[PDB]
Formats: structure tokens, C-alpha cells, sequence
């Protein structure tokens, strides 16, 4: 999905293995905040949110808590106390088109900043001046969305990148999303300290 | 220092292209717009076109839709104007204009203007001027200098190395059919001072690095 | 396209009077998208008025603006010497954002006749094979003036060029320079070279001549 | 931004009481040996304060 229309997937009751993703060189960016990226499989939270979108390379640095810019202010804002991970990878071979791609958009103007995890897809004409726009674009009246125009020949800073932000939400409810929790071999007839199911 | 600085003078042959630069300062370029306007020597203002800096969208005039392309670069806060297939009709002064804006709102008109860029298009070559004296005839008399056959514009003329300014008329240059310019600079002085005051005109032509100090004599 | 027309072509007014300029559009334009600019010779345009009736930053309060639709007015309450320049009106609502043709505000003055001087071509230029005879019209008003070249009483045409200076900042007069260009052969084929000046300040055309050699 | 003050960001095990570790060996966060070469899953254990 476009960055301004970021898609959200809800994850309840499913084991996941963040070790095969952390060990993958395919992902150009793997940065976690509030939780160590190494120690990830042990953690347990009741729900998981997966926000997904596409940006350009120069904006990948903007997907982090406490950041500012077009994307952070007008497209996708992360809270300061965000507890989760941000993963990004170069999608030039998929989301770039010769002549420029028109499918991925981003909000260019907005009168106020987005709240954390807010989703704004309004196409109201931005009034930059004192004269009120009446639905028609013009001087000081611009369309809020702009196309990235992703091309395969673009610079890697302007090439398309697919970004997925995983957040782990714990509420006043049982924790239903759990890690792999691998096991080991068992030995008999020897004094052992054991850890069975619970 | 809300500034708008343009390129220097350009002298191109017919059939070539010129790219005029226009750099912004003081205001936030990213949210403004930049228009380009041309003015031929002694003519009115001719609107060429405008561009929205944030989006890059362009609108051109009918007479410049074919040979003018306006671009911008927010990193170097500079906008450009490329003019292809130059001809003598393109010899004019070009201005860029923009409203000054902060991070969210803009001015409601074009209040910031560039100094102007003169573009001369002809087959002529650089040449220094020949300075000939216009001697006074034998209560007030007139004398001067003829700055003939130079290219390109302009030349600067002073009298007594800048000491004599009163009564001085330096005329605007005319473009001869030979492609070279001609300029006349005259001064009116009392008839008594003709025999006891040397008059020397100082003609300087920077494009040809020509510095001529010519003394006018009463024959 | 929207056509912008300005009036008057030349506004001859005395310093201290009230100037009034008009701007007409070929179709109704938004009042909030019209501007007035001031441009001096050799200078860049300067924004004076915007939004039809919004004074710009740094512009004196003697400049005012009014109008609506197709007719607009720029009013200068008391004309100052620093106000004599060229004025343009531009609409920037509907593309293309066309300009007007300009209005020259000159200092009005009393009729002054020009001082006429003739200059033969220098011997140094004659060594180059070309002769240039110069006729100077010094300090006159109004700007309109007529110069005719006569070579042995033969009126010349198509072999002369003129140049007029801007109005003087001190005496509000103009100066004209006319150059007759002949070859060395044609220069040596005649003897008397004269320029006839017709002007409002002259009760009859004044002729200044010289004899080739004497 | 003053970055002269550093803190260790990775280690194979927790420090014992009053233990001090000033080693700058590259931490191998993955299964690929680093051989003293930084890169993917090969991090500098120290990080500067902002
Ligand atoms: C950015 O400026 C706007 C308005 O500035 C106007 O245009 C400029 C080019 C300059 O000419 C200024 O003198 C003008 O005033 C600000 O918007 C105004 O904010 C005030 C808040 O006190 C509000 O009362 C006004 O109604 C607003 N007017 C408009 C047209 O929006 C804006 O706050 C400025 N933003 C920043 C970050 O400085």
C-alpha cells in the first residue's frame, strides 16, 4: 500500500520465528526500538500490529521514533515510546516502472501533524494562503498527495523500498502471541534441571 | 536576506541553447513557486511561464511552449530555465520571480525578483571598440567621443576619469547592420575652457578587456 | 488568453501632482490575483500593489489601488521624483499570467528648444574608410524631435541611426544623437554636411552644417 | 551532539558484579563468523551517547 494509506494487519495467536528474518541480508534495514533485535523470540505479547507501505530510500531514515519530515509528519508518525521493530527492503525490481510509477502516493501538504499511528487519506485541496480554495487547485491551493514516480534507473535513495513496522501491543488480557520457544534433548538417569511445557 | 540571484550575461550563437539559473534565499524554497518573464530591449514584459517548486508542475505561455523548459532543484534551492534553438529574437533580459514563504504559508504575489540575465544571440564575435573624437566646432560648446564597432554590450564611458559628470549625456547604444554596436557620449562645456582644460573620455569594454582613454582636441 | 492593457502610454506629470493609471483586462479576473509592479531603466521589476488593494512591503502609502473585474486603477496621491519610471499590471489568476505594455511616467516641463551641434567624422575614422557625422540635440522637451540629414542639399534616408537618452534627473530634458554613416568614397564625393532639427521649441527647423575640410 | 561518552551495546553474556569489559571485538549477532570484519550481523559492541 501507499505510505499515506498504510495497511494494518492484526496478528493474534500465531507462533513466529524472527530469527530467519533477522538473519536475512535481503532486508536492507532491520532496526528495533524498545526491544533488542537479537532477543526477540522470547518476548510474548497479546497482539501484534503490522503496518506496511512503500517509500523511497531517502525516506527510510524517517521511519523511526522521534523523526520529522514529509513522511513522519504527514504520512506515518511513530510514537516516541514505540516498542517494536522496523524492517525495510529494496523493492526496485517490483515497484519501479520505466517513466515513473503512479500507484504509490504520499501526502505532501497538511495543516497539522499526524498523531502516532494515524492514517490520513483525505484528498482535500491544501489552502496555503488566506484565500479559501473551493475545490479547485491553483495558487496557494495544491493537491495534498503526490506520486513517487519510481523508476528502475532512479538513484538508490529514490528507488522504491517496502517497509513493514511490527508493533507488539500488550493489554489487560491474556498474552496470545508467543515465540518459537525451542527445546533441547533430554537425558535420563542423571540429575538434571528440567523445563517442561509450563 | 530574502534574495533571488540570476546568472550572468550570456552570448550564444543562433541555434544553440542557454540555461539561466535562479537561486533563492531567505525563504523556504520547497513550498513556493518560480515564474520566468522576458523583456526585450525597450519592450514590455513578456510572461514565459511558472513552476510549482514542491510538485514540479509547469505552465508555459503559448509563445514559449516550444523552446522553454522550466526546472528546479530543491537541494540547491535553485530553479533553471532552458531555452533551446536560440535566435536573434531571443536577445532580451530574463527575470525570475517568487513569493517568499515560511515552512507552511506563502506570500500572495511575486515580491522577490532577480537582477535579470541578458541573453544576446547573434553570429558576431567579441571585439573591442574604436573611440573617435567628436571635436567641438571653432557661449557653450559640445564635444564628445564615438564608441564605434564593438561587441557585445555594454560599454561604460566616463569623463575625466569620473571627475566630469555635469552636462554629460551617454546615449544608449544602437545595433548596426554589421552586428556591432555604436554609442555616442557628449558633454557641454563653456567656450572659454576649450584651450585650458584637457578633456579625455574613458571607454571601458569588459567583454573585450578594452580600456581606451581618448583626448578630444579642438581642431 | 487574458489580455492586459495599460493607460496612458506616456504620463507627463509634474512632481507633486496626483497620478492615475488604468489597467483593463479582456475578461473578468479575480481582484485577489492582480498586481502592480514598478520598473526603472536598467533595474528589475519591483512589486508595488497586490490583491488589487493591498500595499506591498516597503512601498510608500501614497501608492493606492482600486478596481474590480475588468477595470483597475493605480493612484499616486503626490508624485515624487523617485516615482518616475515604468508601471506594469499583471493578472496571476488564470494562466497564462499576462503582463501589460507599461506606462512611462515622465516629469512634465516647459517647452525647451534643443541646442544643436554637428560633428564631422574624425580623420582617424576616415583612415579606416568610413565616415560618421554626428548631430547632437542637447537638453530639450518634450522628447519628440526630428532630425534630417542633408548632404550637398540632398536629403538622406536609410543611412542614419538615432539614439535618445532617458529624461534627465536634474533638468527633466532629453538628448538625441543621430549618426550618418557613409563610405570614404561617398564622403569625399560631397562637401557640405548638415543636420536639420525640427522640434516643438523651435519656431522653425534649425540647420547646423559644416564644409568638408574647412 | 556529544559522542565522546560510549556504552557497550552487545555482549555474549551479562557482566558479573563489578566486572569491566573494554574489549572492542566485533559482536557476531548472526551465524556468520565476522573474523574481525564489520557488516551484516557483525556490529561494533560500543555505541556513542547522543
Ligand atoms: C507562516 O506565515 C503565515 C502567514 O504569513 C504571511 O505571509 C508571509 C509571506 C509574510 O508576508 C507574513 O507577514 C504574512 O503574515 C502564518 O499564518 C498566519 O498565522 C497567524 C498566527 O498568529 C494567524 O493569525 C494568521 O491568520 C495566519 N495567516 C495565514 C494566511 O495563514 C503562519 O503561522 C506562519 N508559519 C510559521 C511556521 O511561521
Amino acid at each position: 500500500a501507499s505510505v499515506y494509506a498504510w495497511n494494518r494487519k492484526r496478528i493474534s495467536n500465531c507462533v513466529a520465528d524472527y530469527s530467519v528474518l533477522y538473519n536475512s541480508a535481503s532486508f536492507s534495514t532491520f532496526k528495533c526500538y524498545g526491544v533488542s533485535p537479537t532477543k526477540l523470540n522470547d518476548l510474548c505479547f497479546t497482539n501484534v500490529y503490522a503496518d506496511s507501505f512503500v517509500i523511497r530510500g531517502d525516506e527510510v531514515r524517517q521511519i523511526a521514533p522521534g523523526q520529522t519530515g514529509k513522511i513522519a509528519d504527514y504520512n506515518y508518525k511513530l510514537p516516541d515510546d514505540f516498542t517494536g521493530c522496523v524492517i525495510a527492503w529494496n523493492s526496485n525490481n517490483l515497484d519501479s516502472k520505466v517513466g515513473g510509477n503512479y500507484n504509490y502516493l504520499y501526502r505532501l501538504f497538511r495543516k497539522s501533524n499526524l498523531k502516532p499511528f494515524e492514517r490520513d487519506i483525505s484528498t482535500e485541496i491544501y489552502q496555503a494562503g488566506s484565500t479559501p480554495c473551493n475545490g479547485v487547485e491553483g495558487f496557494n491551493c495544491y493537491f495534498p498527495l503526490q506520486s513517487y514516480g519510481f523508476q528502475p534507473t532512479n538513484g538508490v535513495g529514490y528507488q522504491p523500498y517496502r517497509v513493514v513496522v511490527l508493533s507488539f501491543e500488550l493489554l489487560h488480557a491474556p498474552a496470545t502471541v508467543c515465540g518459537p520457544k525451542k527445546s533441547t534433548n533430554l537425558v535420563k538417569n542423571k540429575c538434571v534441571n528440567f523445563n517442561f511445557n509450563g | 536576506q530574502v534574495q533571488l540571484v540570476q546568472s550572468g550575461p550570456e552570448v550564444k550563437k543562433p541555434g544553440t541553447s542557454v540555461k539561466v539559473s535562479c537561486k533563492a534565499s531567505g525563504f523556504t524554497f520547497t513550498t513556493s513557486a518560480v515564474q520566468w518573464v522576458r523583456q526585450a530591449r525597450g519592450q514590455r514584459l513578456e510572461w514565459i511561464g511558472w513552476i510549482v517548486v514542491g510538485s514540479g508542475n509547469t505552465n508555459y505561455a503559448q509563445k514559449f511552449q516550444e523552446r522553454v523548459t522550466i526546472t528546479r532543484d530543491m537541494s540547491t534551492t535553485t530553479a533553471y530555465m532552458e531555452l533551446s534553438s536560440l535566435r536573434s529574437e531571443d536577445t532580451a533580459v530574463y527575470f525570475c520571480a517568487a513569493p517568499h514563504c515560511n515552512s507552511t504559508s506563502c506570500y500572495d504575489a511575486f515580491d522577490i525578483w532577480g537582477q535579470g540575465t541578458m541573453v544576446t544571440v547573434s553570429s558576431a564575435s567579441t571585439k573591442g571598440p574604436s573611440v573617435f573624437p567628436l571635436a567641438p566646432s571653432s557661449g557653450t560648446a559640445a564635444l564628445g567621443c564615438l564608441v564605434k564597432d564593438y561587441f557585445p554590450e555594454p560599454v561604460t564611458v566616463s569623463w575625466n576619469s569620473g571627475a566630469l559628470t555635469s552636462g554629460v549625456h551617454t546615449f544608449p547604444a544602437v545595433l548596426q547592420s554589421s552586428g556591432l554596436y555604436s554609442l555616442s557620449s557628449v558633454v557641454t562645456v563653456p567656450s572659454s575652457s576649450l584651450g585650458t582644460q584637457t578633456y579625455i573620455c574613458n571607454v571601458n569594454h569588459k567583454p573585450s578587456n578594452t580600456k581606451v582613454d581618448k583626448k578630444v582636441e579642438p581642431k | 488568453d487574458i489580455v492586459m492593457t495599460q493607460s496612458p502610454g506616456t504620463l507627463s506629470l509634474s512632481p507633486g501632482e496626483r497620478a492615475t493609471l488604468s489597467c483593463r483586462a479582456s475578461q473578468s479576473v479575480r481582484s485577489s490575483y492582480l498586481a502592480w509592479y514598478q520598473q526603472k531603466p536598467g533595474q528589475a521589476p519591483r512589486l508595488l500593489i497586490y490583491g488589487a488593494s493591498r500595499r506591498g512591503t516597503g512601498i510608500p502609502d501614497r501608492f493606492s489601488g482600486s478596481g474590480s473585474g475588468t477595470d483597475f486603477t493605480l493612484t499616486i496621491s503626490r508624485l515624487e521624483p523617485e516615482d518616475f519610471a515604468v508601471y506594469y499590471c499583471q493578472q496571476y489568476g488564470s494562466s497564462p499570467w499576462t503582463f501589460g505594455q507599461g506606462t512611462k511616467v515622465e516629469i512634465k516641463r516647459t517647452v525647451a528648444a534643443p541646442s544643436v551641434f554637428i560633428f564631422p567624422p574624425s580623420d582617424e575614422q576616415l583612415k579606416s574608410g568610413t565616415a560618421s557625422v554626428v548631430c547632437l540635440l542637447n537638453n530639450f522637451y518634450p522628447r519628440e524631435a526630428k532630425v534630417q540629414w542633408k548632404v550637398d542639399n540632398a536629403l538622406q534616408s536609410g543611412n542614419s541611426q538615432e539614439s535618445v537618452t532617458e529624461q534627465d534627473s536634474k533638468d527633466s530634458t532629453y538628448s538625441l544623437s543621430s549618426t550618418l554613416t557613409l563610405s570614404k568614397a561617398d564622403y569625399e564625393k560631397h562637401k557640405v554636411y548638415a543636420c536639420e532639427v525640427t522640434h516643438q521649441g523651435l519656431s522653425s527647423p534649425v540647420t547646423k552644417s559644416f564644409n568638408r575640410g574647412e
